[PDB]
């Protein structure tokens, strides 16, 4: 049979070889990386079929490889829990990663170190597979930090560009703040329950208290903010686009950001018993959705706009997950649809950039629809999916998420539904902006660029991504197949029929149409200006990424530097100061005493006659001291 | 039963004597003989570890002889899990340090041409004294070698090393020797107290006998006297293992000494301070250690955060690594004194992992510094383009010190943090902040030195940064392999460590708190 751990062991070994083989395998290393990603996809499909071939509890696969950290009461055993929730992420990761690897074959063809890039991709895939497969939170953390490392490495590619290195550092630092939150979560979990495994934790989940469970949930939410790039840990997405486009595709569509949603859903048993943590998750999801949409509206670079769109979509994920079992399944379904159409969009943008001589500013774009037909078609398919038009994949998933949010009930329900609807409308607006500025209007090209159609190796992955962004929605949404499949692992909330589904379906479509009309008037009816237009304070704020990076710079970079200078001063003047003062005191006393050595025999005789001190001391010892 | 521990600690010393006695013209042969001696010590350590049975008695390979009955001290050797871990660390590292410092002493003139021989002999003597201290089961013998191993390292710093080698060596030796003399005060106090107690035939230094007497309660002592003895031992070990704020000697010594000697200091030698804490401070003064646990826990956590912050603030690569090592020692002490199975096992595993990781990182940084002529962080840039292997190994070592789960140190740091929370939640969180701080001071340094445009004179000029030579690869690859192995599969180490730690806890009347649920 095929052991589940091969899924983790498959890419990692590849990466290992590609990292150790070096230039020896530079000529063909990418071939090995792509082959190994495809092998991982094949193994994932086989395991998914096997799970389908099982029924009930037999569907999930639990495999403990070895005892890992047998320290006292910890007794953590390295194990994998490939269940109905895990298999969905396995399929998403493996498939989208294989498609992105194939796309990178051509995207990185004209760039050296392609073998090293594919080594990093394999390490990334292995790390995320470990993240989603680990049956205990310690293995989850292992995959988590491995994914952080892989994201740093890939973003850090083209290290000669300082912007890429800075973006990689920022990404790792923010994700490490998230990992710190997750570490506190695990640490509280062990302190209270005494176990780290999913099974033991969830069995003991009913115990503890609302306060403790809420603390665990909030720390896990902080971790998700780290990986999922939700506020306040969202600023790292923008700069991360400095890396190669396939890196952005893998990070955003699946994997990296998907990690936070996976963590929230997997911990769902904890959140169900911690309503305050669920409220925090909901608040974070809504706020980050709105912020990402607002930022995307202003971003001029295609990469930045797509990053903002991903942030908003992951905000949708977080909102749905915070809704509880009423939204967990919807969160996962919309996550799969997002993987598909966002990967398609990122690959299309990468093809455009390659054709546009690496240009990223959408002002230079325009009229690309005709000159780049296949990439335009795939990008438009993903665009319809993310927009949420009925036929497209994202339609059903986003509609279900919005329905759950508005069905949360009361003030919570109305506010969440309104936030989701506004986010959908703004998504329509800024995606329409991107599309119009890119593929329509005058050429606006510069430097006599000569756009060429993407190669077959890059094109085929784009076509498959578009096919997914068209199909996956109906495939999972229609019939509640995803809901029934996740019911075993994810608690089934059933439904409450808060509002007639048709009213929400119509409201979402109306908001999307309003946004589309506004964008067409602004950029289609009106010619796209080639320069940044002045606008309301909100316009510049969004152009400055909602002044979120500035907040980090002023609070943490500046405050951190102040603290570092203070500590350096303490070390140099206070800590070392005590030893310096002691040494100076000893030296001064030594000089003073040496001054007593006057060199005159008579002075020494006087000191000796100071033996009267000895005499009086001996006598007084009898006089009671 | 062959006296395995006696051979273990004697072989480095005898080899040092032979190497220094070699003729000046035998520099290459001297290097090879020193490497052979280190490898022989490693083989002795390997046979000891293989024969070691973690399920057997607490102390194994025990050798006992009368050395100075007048002082109530005996030549008593014996290795437990804690001691065995550090013994393995030292034995594996020292050969790697020797092949790392292969050419470090070549530039030194004078000394009758024995510069290479002197360097190798000093390194071997440091190894021998460290091993002897680790295996010693007598308080006075342990102190003898603990204080003795300063002077060879003092010479190894002042001799060889940078321009400020004199000042750095003086500060090293004086801090550590002030601590050692403060220990001596407490050691004599312990002898006096034991002599004044009927639990022993006379003043005694046998560690096992005294530990048994204190645990059984027969050797009751006034809590004030035990507190003072514990304070003396703790001060000595805190200067030895750079517990904040007694750390200030380490940065200068580490930067001024040669990279191999600096690693021998921090990676191996300084671990003796934490080992002495874990063994003596806890098993001889369980009550005093328990009473002072809050204070030293706070000191260790402050050391962690403070060292991380300073490392962020350092403009010198080697000084940055030194402060990183200070913070990691803060972790080690925090894990030791939380008196939890998870905490203490994690602290021992962290001794091992930090030794290896700091060795790798500091040696790679030393290679890079040798390529150029300045240790300034800003002096470099884009080194990845010119030396892909050097930058890659530097990244891996930093990630190890950054405590990635794929590398050994995390398993240890995690284990410590876990153990910290079960007793001191706030301190655990305060320490966990060092997880972010490590990412900062590692990745920012990597960005500054390895990335961006190739700075002038890096890829060209009279002193280009050539990639790692084969010997440096021999030094690095084993360390990275050990990091990966102990990160993926730490169990072989823990199986050794966990029993001993349990015994220690069993001896000090401590047990990991039960979960609230
Ligand atoms: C609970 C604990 C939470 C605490 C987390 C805080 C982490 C530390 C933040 C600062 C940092 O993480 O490190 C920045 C500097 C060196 O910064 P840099 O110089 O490397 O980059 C500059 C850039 O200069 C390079 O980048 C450009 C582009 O390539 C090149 O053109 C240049 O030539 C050169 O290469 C450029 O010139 C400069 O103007 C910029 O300010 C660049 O920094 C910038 O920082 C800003 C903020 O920082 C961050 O992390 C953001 C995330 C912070 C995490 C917390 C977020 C909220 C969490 C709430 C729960 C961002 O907008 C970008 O991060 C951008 O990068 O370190 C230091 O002093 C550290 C001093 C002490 C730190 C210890 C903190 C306790």
């Amino acid at each position: 049979w095929l052991p589940v751990w091969l899924l983790i062991a498959l890419p990692a070994a590849g990466a290992t070889i590609l990292l150790l083989a070096g230039r020896r395998s530079d000529r063909w290393g990418h071939l090995l990386g792509c082959a190994m990603s495809l092998a991982a996809f094949a193994v994932g499909t086989v395991l998914f079929a096997g799970m389908l071939g099982r029924s009930g509890e037999e569907r999930a696969v639990h495999e403990a490889l070895f005892s890992w950290v047998p320290v006292g009461g910890l007794q953590v055993d390295f194990g994998l829990q490939l269940d109905q929730l895990s298999v969905c992420f396995v399929l998403l990761i493996t498939g989208v990663g294989s498609l992105i690897h194939i796309y990178s074959i051509g995207y990185m063809a004209e760039d050296p170190d392609r073998r090293r890039f594919f080594a990093y991709l394999n390490l990334f895939l292995a790390a995320m597979l470990l993240l989603v497969l680990a049956d205990n939170y310690l293995g989850l953390y292992a995959g988590w930090e491995g994914v952080g490392l892989a994201s740093y490495l890939l973003i850090g590619f083209w290290s000669h560009k300082p912007s890429a290195a800075t973006a990689a550092k920022k990404a790792f630092v923010v994700n490490r703040v998230g990992d710190m939150g997750l570490a506190i979560a695990l640490m509280i979990m062990f302190a209270t329950i005494g176990s780290i495994s999913f099974a033991g934790v969830f069995a003991a989940a009913p115990g503890l208290s609302e306060a403790t469970l809420s603390a665990i949930g909030l720390l896990l939410l902080l971790g998700a903010c780290g990986k999922s790039a939700q506020v306040p840990l969202q600023s790292w997405l923008g700069d991360a686009m400095e890396g190669p486009t396939p890196v952005s595709a893998l990070i955003h569509a699946a994997t990296m950001v998907t990690a936070g949603v996976y963590l929230i859903v997997r911990s769902g048993p904890i959140f169900d018993l911690a309503p305050t943590a669920q409220t925090g998750v909901v608040i974070v999801g809504a706020v980050t959705l709105l912020f990402g949409a607002i930022i995307g509206c202003a971003k001029d670079d295609i990469k930045k706009a797509l990053a903002a769109s991903t942030m908003s979509q992951i905000g949708y994920m977080v909102l749905a997950a915070g809704l509880g079992p009423a939204g967990y399944a919807f969160a996962i379904m919309h996550l799969l649809t997002h993987g598909f159409f966002k990967a398609g969009l990122f690959l299309g943008a990468g093809s455009v950039m390659h054709a546009m001589n690496d240009e990223v500013n959408m002002r230079r774009y325009g009229g690309l629809r005709k000159v780049l037909p296949v990439t335009f078609a795939t990008f438009g398919l993903g665009y319809l999916a993310i927009i949420g038009v009925p036929p497209l994949a994202g339609f059903f998933s986003k509609d279900g998420i919005i329905e759950a949010a508005l069905g949360a009930g009361g003030a919570r329900g109305v506010i969440l539904g309104g936030a989701a609807i506004l986010g959908a409308g703004i998504t329509a607006f800024y995606m329409t902006r991107v599309m119009l500025m890119t593929f329509f209007g005058e050429k606006r090209w510069a430097a006599n660029s000569h756009p060429h159609e993407a190669p077959a190796v890059m094109t085929w992955p784009m076509i498959l991504l578009a096919v997914g962004s068209v199909v996956s929605g109906g495939a999972l949404a229609i019939g509640g197949t995803l809901s029934h499949w996740l019911e075993p692992v994810v608690g089934t909330h059933e439904a409450h029929h808060a509002v007639p589904v048709w009213v929400v379906t119509a409201i979402v479509l109306a908001v999307v149409a309003v946004g589309i009309a506004v964008a067409y008037r602004m950029y289609a009816r009106q010619a796209v200006p080639e320069e940044v237009p002045e606008g309301s304070a909100l316009t510049v704020a969004a152009r400055r990424d909602l002044y979120g990076d500035a907040f980090n710079e002023a609070v943490f970079m500046r405050g951190g530097q102040t603290l570092t200078a203070a500590m350096v001063t303490v070390d140099d003047k206070a800590v070392d100061g005590t030893a310096g003062g002691l040494a100076a005191l000893v030296s001064r006393t030594s000089d003073a005493l040496r001054q007593v050595q006057t060199g005159f025999a008579r002075s020494y005789a006087l000191s000796m006659l100071g033996g009267s001190a000895l005499v009086v001391a001996a006598i007084l010892a009898v006089q009671l001291w | 039963t062959f006296p395995w521990l006696t051979v273990l600690w004697a072989v480095p010393v005898v080899g040092a004597a032979v190497v220094i006695l070699l003729p000046a013209a035998q520099q290459v042969l001297a290097k090879w003989l020193a490497l052979a001696v280190s490898v022989l010590t490693l083989a002795v350590t390997a046979v000891v570890a293989i024969g070691f049975d973690p399920a057997a008695a607490q102390y194994q390979f025990v050798e006992s002889h009368r050395w100075i009955p007048s002082f109530g001290t005996g030549y008593i050797l014996g290795v437990d899990g804690i001691a065995l871990a550090l013994v393995v660390l030292t034995a594996v590292l020292v050969p790697l340090l020797i092949i790392a410092g292969w050419n470090d002493a070549s530039r030194q003139t004078g000394l009758a041409g024995r510069s290479v021989q002197a360097y190798l002999a000093l390194t071997l003597a440091v190894e021998g004294m460290v091993l002897m201290s680790l295996v010693a089961l007598d308080i006075l013998l342990f102190y003898v070698f603990f204080e003795a191993m300063l002077i060879p390292m003092y010479f190894l710093i002042g001799g060889f090393g940078g321009e400020n080698r004199s000042r750095a060596a003086v500060k090293f030796l004086l801090y550590n020797l002030f601590g050692g003399l403060i220990m001596l005060a407490a050691v004599i106090g312990l002898y006096v107290v034991t002599a004044g107690s009927d639990a022993f035939a006379a003043g005694t230094f046998d560690f096992r006998e005294i530990v048994a007497a204190v645990s059984s309660g027969e050797f009751a002592v006034n809590p004030a006297i035990m507190n003072f003895l514990f304070l003396g031992f703790m001060f000595a070990f805190a200067v030895k293992a750079p517990l904040w704020p007694f750390h200030r000697w380490l940065p200068d010594a580490a930067v001024e000494a040669t990279p191999a000697s600096a690693v021998l200091m921090m990676a191996v030698m300084d671990k003796v301070g934490t080992f002495g804490m874990l063994r003596y401070c806890l098993q001889l003064f369980p009550d005093a250690s328990t009473y002072f646990r809050p204070v030293v826990i706070t000191l260790a956590a402050i050391g962690i955060v403070y060292g991380a912050v300073l490392a962020i603030g350092q403009t010198d690569v080697m000084r940055l690594i030194a402060y990183t090592s200070i913070s990691h020692f803060g972790f080690i002490i925090l894990g030791i004194f939380v008196m939890t199975s998870q905490g203490q096992s994690g602290s021992t595993l962290y001794m091992i992992n930090h030794g290896i990781s700091t060795a790798a990182l500091f040696l790679i940084a030393g290679f890079l510094v040798s390529r150029r002529g300045s240790r300034l962080i800003d002096s470099y840039g884009g080194v990845q383009k010119v030396a892909p292997v050097l930058a890659g190994t530097f990244l891996v070592a930093g990630l190890a010190t950054l405590s990635l789960p794929g590398l050994a140190p995390f398993i240890s740091e995690f284990l410590v943090l876990i153990g910290t929370f079960t007793r001191y939640p706030v301190v655990a969180v305060f320490a966990a902040t060092a997880l972010v701080l490590s990412a900062v001071y590692i990745l920012w340094t990597y960005q500054r030195m390895m990335t961006g445009p190739v700075r002038d004179g890096i890829g060209d000029g009279d002193r280009p940064v050539r990639d790692l030579v084969p010997r440096e690869l021999v030094v690095v690859a084993p360390l990275l392999a050990l990091l990966l192995v102990l990160g993926i599969y730490p169990k072989p180490a823990l199986d050794v460590i966990n029993p001993a730690v349990e015994h220690t806890l069993t001896t000090i009347g401590q047990t990991d708190p039960e979960p609230t649920v």
